[PDB]
């Protein structure tokens, strides 16, 4: 937004296996005044 | 001729052959964002 890159995230432990039933909301974490064009990203896999 | 010439900057030279060395200082100002700001002053905390 407005040339600033903001980043929330959160930490939740799993009650269960998968998507656990409740709500926990995304704290700020960082912003950034990169002001970058972006359309389009890819993530990156660990391979041991 | 050769573009580049030598200064050959001597101390017993006059001050208008004296060295000085020349800093220009832009403060470019994109029209986004802003990362250059002043180290204003900040005064004490009064309560009550
Ligand atoms: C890229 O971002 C700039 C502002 O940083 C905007 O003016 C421009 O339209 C954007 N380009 C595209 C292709 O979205």
């Amino acid at each position: 937004i407005d040339g600033y890159f903001k980043i929330y995230s959160k930490h939740t432990p799993i009650i269960g296996r998968d998507f656990p039933q409740g709500f926990s909301a995304l704290e700020p974490l960082v912003d950034l005044p990169i002001g970058i064009n972006i359309t389009r990203f890819q993530t990156l896999l660990a391979l041991n | 001729y050769f573009p580049l010439q030598s200064y050959g900057f001597r101390p017993t030279y006059g001050v208008g052959h004296q060295p000085y060395r020349v800093v220009v200082l832009s403060f470019e100002l994109l029209h986004a964002p802003a990362t250059v700001c002043g180290p204003k002053k900040s005064t004490n905390l009064v309560k009550n």
